[PDB]
Order: structure tokens, then C-alpha cells, then sequence
């Protein structure tokens, strides 16, 4: 009750608008590759293990 | 001469023979046997005493 508020009888209406801040797109997709399978399956590496 | 007429270098560009159909990393050692011919002109102006 310590905030300013609008009072409405039966003939009154209320409205406001709002803008969202920049936010990343929700990712609505599934990956067709897995993280451990990003290599070319034909070719050898030049690194050694 | 401190700055003599510059030396002129010429080479035939290597043309490989047919590579294998499976990839191999080593440099190709098979080429088409090849040579070239042509004409060359040189003109010099000489000062006389």
C-alpha cells in the first residue's frame, strides 16, 4: 500500500508495455554430430600418442 | 660491378604422373618426363671512346 497504484471503477481500464532486453536465441535443435566425432574418418593425424 | 647484371633462373614446372586413388601423405616422386626449348635475345649498348 506504500506504492502508487491506479484505482479502477467498472468503466476504467489499465495497460502498459514492456521491452525485453537482448537475450540469446533459445536453441531449438539437436546436434547431428557428437563432440568426440568431429574428425575426418578417412585420414590419419600427424600427431602421436 | 657492385650491382652486376642480375642472374636469370629458369626451371620446368613439375607435372605429376597419376597419383594413387587412396590418400598418402608422402610427397609424390613420380612425374612425366619433360623438357623445353625456345629462343632468347640479349641486346647491349656500348659507349665508345
Amino acid at each position: 500500500e506504500y506504492f502508487p497504484s491506479q484505482m479502477l471503477r467498472t468503466g476504467n481500464n489499465f495497460q502498459f508495455t514492456y521491452t525485453f532486453e537482448d537475450v540469446p536465441f533459445h536453441s531449438s535443435y539437436a546436434h547431428s554430430q557428437s563432440l568426440d566425432r568431429l574428425m575426418n574418418p578417412l585420414i590419419d593425424q600427424y600427431l602421436y600418442y | 660491378l657492385k650491382h652486376p647484371p642480375p642472374q636469370i633462373l629458369i626451371k620446368n614446372t613439375p607435372v605429376p604422373a597419376d597419383p594413387p586413388t587412396t590418400f598418402n601423405q608422402s610427397k609424390l616422386n613420380s612425374f612425366i618426363t619433360q623438357y623445353s626449348t625456345g629462343q632468347v635475345s640479349v641486346e647491349i649498348e656500348w659507349e665508345l671512346q
